[PDB]
C-alpha cells in the first residue's frame, strides 16, 4: 500500500534521503559536507568528457589538451570547470573538516575515521591528476614530491623505481597515475556511501552540540530546498571562478610543455599542498619531514582521544576557540610560507608554526579543557 | 640569488571585468605576426582556424592562408611537396627541428607564442615589457656577446636582438607603427593567442550573472517560505500538576 | 529503527504554527536582522579577528623585511 | 488545561490581505 | 476586495499541475528568446567597437 | 619624550605600517598613562586592585586607538598611495573613535568620537604639510 | 591549598560563567554536557517532573539558534539559579563505573 | 584515567597470552620471509637455493 | 617614441630624478674602481621599478 | 558517439574512456541485484519452496 | 593507451614490451567469454528454473 515503504530500495532511500530525521537548528555548516557530495558528481562526469580526449601518453598528452582548450565545443569551460571545479571541492571539503572539528562531529568514531581515509584518498587522486596535464609543473613537481620516499632507509627508493616503471617520469609513470588517478575517485564514492551509512545509524551532529533527539525534523519538506540553494550558490562561486577568473585559480608553467631538460625556476606545488610542502621546509633530515608530512593529517585520529572537554562542540567554548582559531590562523601561516620561495626567516617561521600546529592540539587543547573543566565543577 | 626585474600593471582595455578584446588590435598585431614574427618561436598549436571568425571571411581565411605553406606529406609516392594554403594548414613551421634554432640562437630555444601570456607571471603586460625594457648596462656587470641586456628578463640579459624599432612594419590598415603601438597590437595579438574563446567567454559570463541574479532571489524566497513555518512556531509548557 | 514513531519521551509541549500560504515571506525581514547581525558581530569579531590581523601583521612584517634583506642588498655587500 | 490554552498573536507574521478578523480566506486564496 | 488579475490567475493555471507544467513550458520557451536576445543587443551596445560584426564592412560586399 | 614623537615622525610616508603602528600604539599607551594617573590621583580608587583595573582600563584603551590610528592611517597610506594629503589621516581619524566607540560600548559617544577626533587628526596632517607653529617661539 | 584568593576565582569563574553563551540561552549547565552511554544511563534516572522541564528547555533553545535570536534580555539565568541536579546521579555512575572496573582490575 | 587497565589480572593476561603473541608475530615473521622474497631471511636457512 | 616622451615625462616627476641621481652614485661606486664587486644594475632596478610606476598610469594616455 | 564525421582517435578514446567506466556501474546494479534478491530468498531445483528447509 | 597512432603500438607494447603483458591481455580476452559461459548458462538456468518468478 505504501509507496516509499513498498519497495525496500525505497525503503532505504526513505530511511535516508526521503526523510530520515533531522535536527532543525543546523546551519550553513552542515550545509557544506552536503556541498562535497554535489561537487563530487560534477567533477566525475566532467572528467568524463575529459577523458574523451586526453592521452596518458609522454608525447602525445599536451597537444591533446590543446585540442580541448581550443578545438573542442565549450569544452574549455570543461576543462576549467574540471580544473577549477575540483578546486572549489577543496575549498569546502576544508571547511567541512573545521566543521566536524568544532562541532565535534568526530564524536562519530567511525564516520570519523571513514571520513579521514578519504580524506587521503582524496589527496592521492589530485596529486595524480595534477601531474596529469603533462606540463613543466607537472614533471618537475611529480618527480620532486615522489622522491620523498626515498627518505625510507631501504624500501623507498625502491618503491619509487616501482612507481616510475622506469628510471625516470616517461608514458610509463604518466599512463601509471593516469590509471590510479582513474581508479580512486570511485572508490571515494563507495567510501562516500559506507560514510554516510555510518552517519545514520548514530543520528546527525547539531549546531549545539548538545544533543537535539527531541528535536529531530523531517529531511524533504526542509532540508532539500536548504541544500538546493546552498549548491546553486556555490555554483555562482564556480562560474564566477571560471567565466571571470580563468586561470588564476593554478600555477602558470603547465602552461609550458615538461622537459625533463628545461628546469622551473621554483616549482610551487599546487596551492592546496603548500601547508604540507611548508613542512618539508621544515626540518634537517628529509626522512623526517615525511615523517611529519604524514603525520600532519594523520594527527586528526588523536583528537577524539584527546578530546576531554564536556562539550561535544566549540560554539560556548570561546577559550578553547580561542585556540581554535590561533590553530587555524597556523594554518594560514603553514600555507603562505609554503607559498613563498624558500628563505631563512620564512623557516624559523616555518619552524615554530609547525611545532605550535602540533602542540595546541597535543598540549594546549586537552589541558586547558581540564582547567576549563575545573572552572565549573567538570 | 639577483632579482628579476618585477613589470608593473599596466591598464590594458580587455582588464576591465567586463571588457573584451576588440578584434582590431588583434588584426593589426596579426599584421604583426604575418612578417615580423617568423623569427620563430612559434604558433603551431593555433592553425588557420580561428581567424576566420575574428576578421577574415572563409574565402579571405583561406586566402589569408596561402600567404606561406607548409609541406605536403608524401602521398603514393610523390614524397613532399606544397599545397597552395587552405585555412586548415597551420601556420609555418618555425624550423626543422628547434635545434636549428637553438644553433642559430647560442642554444636558447624561442619560446612558443601561445603560452607566453599565460605562462609567464606578470603575462600579457610582462610580454609588453620586456619588448621595450631594453635599458643599457650600469657599469660592472657583466654580458655574452649575444646577449642584449634587458632586466626584464630574469638573466637581465635576454639573446634576443630588439626585433621592435621604430616603424617596424607599416600596415595595411595604414594606421602609423610606433613601437608602442605596434607593440600593443602585439601582446593584444597575443592575449588573442593566449585566450582564442576569451571575448566569446566574456558574453557567457555575463549572462550567467543575470541569470544567478534572478535566482538567488527567488530559490532564497522559497527557503524562506518553507522554514516559514519552523520560524514562525511558538511554543508552550503547560505542567499536568 | 530510529525513526520518529519510536524516540525519546516528550510531553505537554505544544506547537503553533501557520499555512506558509497565509503568512507572508518577510516579516520585517530587514529591521529585526540587522541589530541580530551586528550584536552577533559584536559577540564574535572579538575572538576571531585578532589570529587573522595577528596574521596580515606577519604577513607584510616578513615580506617587508626580507624584502629590505632582498632589495637593498648592494649597499650591504658594500663596494 | 484545554480550556487555558490560547493562541499568542501572529498577525504580524500575517498577510496583509488577511490580516484583519473579518475578511474571508476563501477570498484570499486565490491572490495569495 | 475584488479579486487580483494574479487571483483568478491562480484559479486558472495554478491550481491544476499540468498547466501549471505547461505555463513554465511557454514560459520557458518566451524567456528563452527574449532574454536571449536581450543579452544579445546589450552586449553588443555596452562596449561598442570593440565588435567586428560592426568592423565587417571592412571587408563584406566589396 | 620629545625623541619618542620624534621617532613617530619618521614615518617615512607610509611605508612599513607595522614600523609606524607600534610607535602610535607607544604614544597612545604614554597618554593612557598620564590620564590614568591624575584619575587614580584625584579619584581615590579605593582598594588599590581596583586602582590598578582602571589603569589597566585607560592604557589598554588609549594604547588600542593609537594603534588602530596609526595602522589604518599608513594603511591607507600604501593603499590609496596619494598618499600624502591630509585626508589620509583622516578615516584612522574616524577609524579611532570607533575603537574608543567598542570600549566604551555606546554609539552616541563613538560617533561623536569618530568625527571630532577625524578633524582633529586631519588638522594634524594638514599642520605638518604647513609648518603650523602651535607654540611659536619669541621672534617677533 | 587555596583560600583567600578563593574569591577572585569566582570572579572570573562568573566572567567564564559569562564566557560561555549557554546563559544567554539560559540552560542549565548539566544540559551542556555530552551524552555518553553512561550519563544516558543516569538521564535515564531523572524524575518525570525534572525531566520534561530539561527537554522544554532545550527545545526552546534549539527553536532559537535555528532563528539565530538570542533568548530575551530579562530570562538569562543566574550563576546561583542553576540547579547541578545531575549530580548525584552522574557521580554514582563514576562510582559505579570506577567500581565494576575496580572489581575487574583484580 | 588509562590506570584501569594497570592490573594484576590484565597483567596476568600478559603472561597468560605473551607466548602466543610470539607465536603469531613469528608466524607473520616468517611470511614476510616467504612473500615478499625477503631474502634477508631467506639467506639465513640453508635450504634455500 | 611618444612612448619615451612619457617615458621622459615620468622621469620630469621628482621620484625618477632622485632614482637617476642615486642611480648615478651607485653606477659611479662601481665606475669608481674596476676592481668593484657591487651589482649597481640592481639599483637601476629600483630606478625602473618607480620609473614605470609613473609610466603606468599615462602609458596608455598615448594611445591613438 | 562518433565525436564527428568518421571512425576516429575521437571515437576510440570515447570508447576507451566509456568501457573505462560502464563496468563500475555494472558492479553497482549488480550490487543492487542481490539486494532485490535478499529477503525475497533464493530457489531450489525442485520449485517448491524450501521455506521450511533453508 | 590508445589515439589512433599510439594503438595497436600499444597493444604491443602490452603484447611483448610490459613485462608479463602478455600473460595479462590473453588472460583478459579470454576472460571475457568465460565470463560468458558463466553467464549466459547462468541466463539458461534462470529462464529453466523459474527463479524469474522472483
Ligand atoms: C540575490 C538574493 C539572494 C538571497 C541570498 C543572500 C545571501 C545568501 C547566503 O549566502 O546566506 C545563506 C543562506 C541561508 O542562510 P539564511 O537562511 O539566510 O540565514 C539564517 C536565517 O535566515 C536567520 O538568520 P538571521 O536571523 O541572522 O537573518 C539576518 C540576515 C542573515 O544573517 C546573516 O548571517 C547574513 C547573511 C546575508 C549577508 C551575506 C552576503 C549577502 C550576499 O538576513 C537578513 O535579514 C538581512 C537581509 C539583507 C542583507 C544585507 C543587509 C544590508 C543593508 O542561503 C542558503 O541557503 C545557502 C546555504 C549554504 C551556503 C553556501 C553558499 C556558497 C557555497
Ligand atoms: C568562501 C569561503 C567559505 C566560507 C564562507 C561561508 C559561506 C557563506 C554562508 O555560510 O552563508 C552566510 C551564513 C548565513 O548565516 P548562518 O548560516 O545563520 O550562520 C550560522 C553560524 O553557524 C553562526 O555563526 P555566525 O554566522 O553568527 O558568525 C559569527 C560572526 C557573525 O557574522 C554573521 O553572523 C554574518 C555576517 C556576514 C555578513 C556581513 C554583513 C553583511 C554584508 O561573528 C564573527 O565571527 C566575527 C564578527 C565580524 C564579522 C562582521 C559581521 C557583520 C559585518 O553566515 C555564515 O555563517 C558565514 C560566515 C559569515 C561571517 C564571516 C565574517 C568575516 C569577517
Ligand atoms: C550536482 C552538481 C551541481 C548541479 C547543478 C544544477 C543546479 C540546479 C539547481 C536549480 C534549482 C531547481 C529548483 C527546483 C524547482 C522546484 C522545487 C520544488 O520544491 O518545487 C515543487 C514543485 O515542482 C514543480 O512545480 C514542478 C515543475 C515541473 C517542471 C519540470 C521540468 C522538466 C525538465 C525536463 C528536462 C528536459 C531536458 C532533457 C534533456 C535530455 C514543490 O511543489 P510546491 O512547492 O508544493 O508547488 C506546486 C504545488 N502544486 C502542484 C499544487 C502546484
Ligand atoms: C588559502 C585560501 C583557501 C580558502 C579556504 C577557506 C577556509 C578559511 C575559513 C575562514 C572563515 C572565517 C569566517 C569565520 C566566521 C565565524 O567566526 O563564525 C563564528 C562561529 C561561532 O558560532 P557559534 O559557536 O555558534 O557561536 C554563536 C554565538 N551566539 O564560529 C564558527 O562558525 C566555527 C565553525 C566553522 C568551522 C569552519 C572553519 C573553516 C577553517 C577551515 C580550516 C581548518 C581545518 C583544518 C583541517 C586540515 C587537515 C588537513
Ligand atoms: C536538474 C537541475 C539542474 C542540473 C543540471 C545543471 C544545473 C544548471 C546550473 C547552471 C548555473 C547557471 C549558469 C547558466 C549560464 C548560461 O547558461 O549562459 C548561456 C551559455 C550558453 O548559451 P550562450 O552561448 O551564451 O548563448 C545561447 C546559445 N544557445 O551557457 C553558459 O555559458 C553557462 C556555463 C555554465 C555551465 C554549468 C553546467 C553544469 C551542469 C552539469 C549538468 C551535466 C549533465 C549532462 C551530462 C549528460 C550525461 C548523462
Ligand atoms: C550461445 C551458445 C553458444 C555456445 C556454443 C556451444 C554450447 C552448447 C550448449 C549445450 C549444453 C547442454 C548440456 C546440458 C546437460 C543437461 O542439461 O542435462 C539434463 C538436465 C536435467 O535437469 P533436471 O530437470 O533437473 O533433471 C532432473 C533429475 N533430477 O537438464 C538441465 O539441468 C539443464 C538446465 C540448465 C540450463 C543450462 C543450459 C545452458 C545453455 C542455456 C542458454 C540458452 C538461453 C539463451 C538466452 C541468451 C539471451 C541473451
Ligand atoms: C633575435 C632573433 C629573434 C627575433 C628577431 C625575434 N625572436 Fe623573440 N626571441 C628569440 C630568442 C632566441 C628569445 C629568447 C632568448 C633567450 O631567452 O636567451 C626570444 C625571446 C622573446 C620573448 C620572451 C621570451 C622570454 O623567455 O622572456 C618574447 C616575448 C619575444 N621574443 C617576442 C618576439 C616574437 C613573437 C618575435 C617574432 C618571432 C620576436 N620576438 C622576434 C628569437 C627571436
Ligand atoms: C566528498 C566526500 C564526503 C562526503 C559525501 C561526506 C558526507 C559529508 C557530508 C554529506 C556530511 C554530512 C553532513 C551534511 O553534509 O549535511 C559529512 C558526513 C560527515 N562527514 Fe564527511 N563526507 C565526505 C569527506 C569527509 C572528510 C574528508 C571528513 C573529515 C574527517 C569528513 C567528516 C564527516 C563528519 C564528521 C560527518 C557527519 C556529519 C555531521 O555530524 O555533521 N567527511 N561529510
Ligand atoms: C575529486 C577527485 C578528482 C581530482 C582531485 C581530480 C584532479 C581533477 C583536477 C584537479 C583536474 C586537473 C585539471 C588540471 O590540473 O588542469 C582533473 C585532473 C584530471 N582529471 Fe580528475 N580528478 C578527480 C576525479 C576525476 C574523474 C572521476 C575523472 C573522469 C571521469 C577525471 C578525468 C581528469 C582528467 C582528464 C584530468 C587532466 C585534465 C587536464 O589535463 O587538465 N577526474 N580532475
Amino acid at each position: 500500500t505504501n509507496i516509499r515503504k513498498s519497495h525496500p530500495l525505497m525503503k532505504i532511500i526513505n530511511n535516508a534521503f526521503i526523510d530520515l530525521p533531522a535536527p532543525s537548528n543546523i546551519s550553513s555548516w552542515w550545509n557544506f559536507g552536503s556541498l562535497l557530495g554535489i561537487c563530487l558528481i560534477l567533477q566525475i562526469l566532467t572528467g568524463l568528457f575529459l577523458a574523451m580526449h586526453y592521452t596518458s601518453d609522454t608525447t602525445t598528452a599536451f597537444s591533446s589538451v590543446t585540442h580541448i582548450c581550443r578545438d573542442v565545443n565549450y569544452g574549455w569551460v570543461i576543462r576549467y570547470l574540471h580544473a577549477n571545479g575540483a578546486s572549489m571541492f577543496f575549498i569546502c571539503l576544508f571547511i567541512h573538516v573545521g566543521r566536524g572539528l568544532y562541532y565535534g562531529s568526530y564524536m562519530f568514531l567511525e564516520t570519523w575515521n571513514i571520513g579521514v581515509v578519504l580524506l587521503f584518498t582524496v589527496m592521492a587522486t589530485a596529486f595524480m591528476g595534477y601531474v596529469l596535464p603533462w606540463g613543466q609543473m607537472s614533471f618537475w613537481g611529480a618527480t620532486v614530491i615522489t622522491n620523498l620516499l626515498s627518505a625510507i632507509p631501504y624500501i623507498g627508493t625502491d618503491l619509487v623505481e616501482w612507481i616510475w616503471g622506469g628510471f625516470s617520469v616517461d608514458k610509463a609513470t604518466l599512463t601509471r597515475f593516469f590509471a590510479f588517478h582513474f581508479i580512486l575517485p570511485f572508490i571515494i564514492t563507495a567510501l562516500a556511501a559506507v560514510h554516510l551509512l555510518f552517519l545514520h545509524e548514530t543520528g546527525s551532529n547539531n549546531p549545539t552540540g548538545i544533543s537535539s533527539d527531541m528535536d529531530k525534523i523531517p529531511f524533504h519538506p526542509y532540508y532539500t530546498i536548504k541544500d538546493i540553494l546552498g549548491a546553486l550558490f556555490m555554483m555562482l562561486i564556480l562560474l564566477i571562478l571560471v567565466l571571470f577568473s580563468p586561470d588564476l585559480l593554478g600555477d602558470p608553467d603547465n602552461y609550458t610543455p615538461a622537459n625533463p631538460l628545461n628546469t622551473p625556476p621554483h616549482i610551487k606545488p599546487e596551492w592546496y599542498f603548500l601547508f604540507a610542502y611548508a613542512i618539508l621546509r621544515s626540518i634537517p633530515n628529509k626522512l623526517g619531514g615525511v615523517l611529519a608530512l604524514v603525520a600532519s593529517i594523520l594527527i586528526l585520529i588523536l583528537m577524539p582521544m584527546l578530546h576531554t572537554s564536556k562539550q561535544r562542540s566549540m560554539m560556548f567554548r570561546p577559550l578553547s576557540q580561542c585556540l581554535f582559531w590561533m590553530l587555524v590562523a597556523d594554518l594560514i601561516t603553514l600555507t603562505w610560507i609554503g607559498g613563498q620561495p624558500v628563505e631563512h626567516p620564512f623557516i624559523i617561521i616555518g619552524q615554530l608554526a609547525s611545532i605550535l600546529y602540533f602542540l595546541i592540539i597535543l598540549v594546549l587543547m586537552p589541558i586547558t579543557s581540564i582547567i576549563e573543566n575545573n572552572l565549573l565543577k567538570w | 640569488t639577483d632579482l628579476e626585474l618585477h613589470a608593473p600593471s599596466y591598464p590594458w582595455s580587455h582588464r576591465g571585468l567586463l571588457s573584451s578584446l576588440d578584434h582590431t588590435s588583434i588584426r593589426r598585431g596579426f599584421q604583426v605576426y604575418k612578417q615580423v614574427c617568423s623569427s620563430c618561436h612559434s604558433m603551431d598549436y593555433v592553425a588557420y582556424r580561428h581567424l576566420v571568425g575574428v576578421c577574415y571571411t572563409e574565402e579571405e581565411a583561406k586566402a589569408l592562408a596561402e600567404e606561406v605553406e607548409v609541406q605536403d606529406g608524401p602521398n603514393e609516392d610523390g614524397e613532399m611537396f606544397m599545397r597552395p594554403g587552405k585555412l586548415s594548414d597551420y601556420f609555418p613551421k618555425p624550423y626543422p627541428n628547434p635545434e636549428a634554432a637553438r644553433a642559430a640562437n647560442n642554444g636558447a630555444l624561442p619560446p612558443d607564442l601561445s603560452y607566453i601570456v599565460r605562462a609567464r607571471h606578470g603575462g600579457e603586460d610582462y610580454v609588453f615589457s620586456l619588448l621595450t625594457g631594453y635599458c643599457e648596462p650600469p657599469t660592472g656587470v657583466s654580458l655574452r656577446e649575444g646577449l642584449y641586456f634587458n632586466p626584464y628578463f630574469p638573466g637581465q640579459a635576454i639573446a634576443m636582438a630588439p626585433p621592435i624599432y621604430n616603424e617596424v612594419l607599416e600596415f595595411d590598415d595604414g594606421t602609423p607603427a610606433t613601437m608602442s603601438q605596434v607593440a600593443k597590437d602585439v601582446c593584444t595579438f597575443l592575449r588573442w593567442a593566449s585566450e582564442p574563446e576569451h571575448d566569446h567567454r566574456k558574453r557567457m559570463g555575463l549572462k550567467m550573472l543575470m541569470m544567478m541574479g534572478l535566482l538567488l532571489p527567488l530559490v532564497y524566497a522559497m527557503k524562506r517560505h518553507k522554514w516559514s513555518v519552523l520560524k514562525s512556531r511558538k511554543l508552550a509548557y503547560r505542567p499536568p500538576k | 529503527g530510529r525513526e520518529f514513531g519510536h524516540l525519546t519521551r516528550m510531553r505537554h509541549v505544544i506547537t503553533y504554527s501557520l499555512s506558509p500560504f497565509e503568512q507572508r515571506a518577510f516579516p520585517h525581514y530587514f529591521t529585526k536582522g540587522i541589530p541580530n547581525v551586528l550584536r552577533r558581530t559584536r559577540a564574535c569579531i572579538l575572538r576571531v579577528a585578532p589570529p587573522f590581523v595577528v596574521f596580515y601583521l606577519v604577513y607584510t612584517w616578513g615580506t617587508q623585511e626580507f624584502e629590505k634583506s632582498k632589495r637593498k642588498n648592494p649597499a650591504a655587500y658594500e663596494n | 488545561s484545554h480550556t487555558d490554552i490560547r493562541v499568542p498573536d501572529f498577525s504580524d507574521y500575517r498577510r496583509a490581505e488577511v490580516l484583519d478578523s473579518t475578511k474571508s480566506s476563501k477570498e484570499s486564496s486565490d491572490a495569495r | 476586495a475584488a479579486p487580483t488579475l494574479t487571483a483568478r490567475l491562480y484559479s486558472l493555471l495554478f491550481r491544476r499541475t499540468s498547466t501549471f507544467a505547461l505555463t513554465i513550458a511557454v514560459g520557458a520557451l518566451f524567456f528563452e528568446r527574449a532574454f536571449d536576445q536581450g543579452a544579445d543587443a546589450i552586449y553588443e551596445h555596452i562596449n561598442q567597437g570593440k565588435l567586428w560584426k560592426h568592423i565587417k564592412h571592412k571587408y563584406e560586399n566589396k | 619624550a620629545k625623541t619618542l614623537l620624534h621617532k613617530y615622525s619618521d614615518i617615512p610616508e607610509g611605508t612599513e605600517c607595522h614600523r609606524k603602528a607600534y610607535a602610535s600604539t607607544s604614544i597612545g599607551g604614554a597618554t593612557g598613562l598620564i590620564v590614568s594617573a591624575y584619575s587614580i590621583a584625584l579619584k581615590p580608587p579605593a582598594s588599590f586592585l581596583e586602582g590598578v583595573a582602571r589603569t589597566g582600563r585607560y592604557t589598554f584603551t588609549s594604547a588600542a586607538i593609537g594603534a588602530i590610528f596609526g595602522l589604518t592611517s599608513c594603511i591607507s597610506a600604501q593603499v590609496r598611495e596619494k598618499p600624502d594629503d591630509p585626508l589620509n589621516y583622516f578615516i584612522g581619524g574616524c577609524a579611532g573613535g570607533l575603537t574608543l566607540g567598542a570600549r566604551t560600548r555606546s554609539y552616541g559617544i563613538g560617533a561623536a568620537a569618530c568625527a571630532y577626533m577625524g578633524l582633529t587628526a586631519a588638522l594634524v596632517k594638514m599642520g605638518q604639510l604647513e609648518g603650523w607653529q602651535v607654540f611659536a617661539e619669541p621672534k617677533v | 591549598a587555596v583560600a583567600a584568593s578563593s574569591k577572585w576565582l569566582e570572579g572570573i569563574r562568573k566572567w567564564y560563567y559569562n564566557a560561555a553563551g549557554f546563559n544567554k540561552l539560559g540552560l542549565m549547565r548539566d544540559d551542556t554536557i555530552y551524552e555518553d552511554d553512561d550519563v544516558k544511563e543516569a538521564i535515564r534516572r531523572l524524575p518525570e517532573n525534572l525531566y520534561n522541564d530539561r527537554v522544554f528547555r532545550i527545545k526552546r533553545a534549539l527553536d532559537l539558534t535555528m532563528r539565530q535570536q538570542i533568548l530575551p534580555k530579562e530570562q538569562w539565568t543566574k550563576y546561583e539559579e542553576d540547579k547541578f541536579y545531575l549530580e548525584p546521579y552522574l557521580k554514582e555512575v563514576i562510582r559505579e563505573r570506577k567500581e565494576r572496573e575496580e572489581w575487574a582490575k583484580k | 584515567m588509562l590506570s584501569r587497565f594497570l592490573g594484576p589480572r590484565y597483567r596476568e593476561l600478559a603472561r597468560n597470552w605473551i607466548p602466543t603473541a610470539s607465536m603469531w608475530g613469528a608466524v607473520g615473521a616468517v611470511g614476510l620471509v616467504w612473500a615478499t622474497d625477503w631474502r634477508l631471511i631467506l639467506d639465513w636457512v640453508p635450504y634455500i637455493n | 617614441d611618444p612612448l619615451t616622451t612619457v617615458r621622459e615625462q615620468c622621469e620630469q616627476i621628482e621620484k625618477c630624478i632622485k632614482a637617476r641621481e642615486r642611480l648615478e652614485l651607485c653606477d659611479q661606486r662601481v665606475s669608481s674602481r674596476s676592481q668593484t664587486e657591487e651589482d649597481c644594475t640592481e639599483e637601476l632596478f629600483d630606478f625602473l621599478h618607480a620609473r614605470d610606476h609613473c609610466v603606468a598610469h599615462k602609458l596608455f594616455n598615448s594611445l591613438k
